[PDB]
């Protein structure tokens, strides 16, 4: 694509406290998250059934980076999502991805045993974007604008 | 060209890397015959119009 | 199990996956087993399938 063009899209999350962060991702001073992607939590005591939809009326092709949430413990999982078993499905008219979260402990990797499993949806103009999940949904901040193009990419040392 | 596919790798995968590697050893053994080949016609193309060129002027 | 070598390590590990809910139960007395294997690098984690085959 040779871009990470991003345009942000407003999603509404009801019922939900969203821009969770952490300090094994500081910004500043303070804890922070992945800039691209919103962590959403329980709000008092419940964490309802999200049933959001972003439809593409536009002509190109929409890239959404989103997430799962992987805790390593049962208490973390009732903790954040009060459920005892997430779930998060993305969806468009054509295609699907749904995924069970697993709650398991990893060795130690700054500090923290949890990890999150990155996946990703590209939508076509006249297509919709939903997203339902019941909890360790990593929401999407909005979409990276693809493009078809002469770019690429290279690993090396040199000067 | 631009965007090729990857070339070298870290970590031992299986049956898909196995095929990049193939199709990039196979795609450099075919360049190697084509290059060794026609430097070797047009170097004995190079010493025959040389040599003929003698014997025009002869 | 630390690699403490300089040399790359094979394991070979499995799953079993039982033909009813009580050979499940007799052997691993939860009626749901799991399996997970890792590093730094990797995870693998497996939900055993009870069933007649
Ligand atoms: C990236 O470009 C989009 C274009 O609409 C703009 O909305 C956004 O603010 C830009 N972000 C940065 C960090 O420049
Ligand atoms: C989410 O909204 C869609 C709108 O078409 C609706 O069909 C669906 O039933 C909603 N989800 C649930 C769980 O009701």
């Amino acid at each position: 694509s040779g871009t990470l063009e991003f345009i942000t899209e407003g999603f509404t999350w009801t019922g939900v406290t969203q821009n969770g962060g952490s300090n094994a991702c500081k910004r500043g001073p303070g804890s922070g998250f992945f800039s691209r992607l919103n962590w959403l939590t329980k709000s008092g005591s419940t964490y309802p059934v999200l049933n959001v939809t972003m439809p593409n009326n536009d002509n190109f092709d929409k890239l959404y980076i989103w997430g799962v949430h992987h805790p390593s413990t049962n208490q973390e999982q009732t903790s954040l999502y009060v459920q005892a078993s997430g779930r998060v499905t993305v969806s468009t008219r054509r295609s699907q991805q749904t995924i069970i979260p697993n709650i398991e402990s990893r060795p130690w990797v700054r500090g923290l045993s949890s990890r999150i499993s990155i996946y990703w949806t590209i939508v076509k103009p006249g297509d919709v974007l939903v997203i339902n999940s019941n909890g360790n949904l990593i929401a999407p901040r909005g979409y990276f604008k693809m493009r078809t193009g002469k770019s690429s990419i290279m690993r090396s040392d040199a000067p | 060209k631009f965007h090729q596919i990857e070339k070298e790798f870290s970590e031992v995968e299986g049956r898909i890397q196995d095929l990049e590697k193939y199709v990039e050893d196979t795609k450099i053994d075919l360049w190697s015959y084509n290059a060794e080949l026609l430097v070797a016609l047009e170097n004995q193309h190079t010493i025959d119009l040389t040599d003929s060129e003698m014997n025009k002027l002869f």
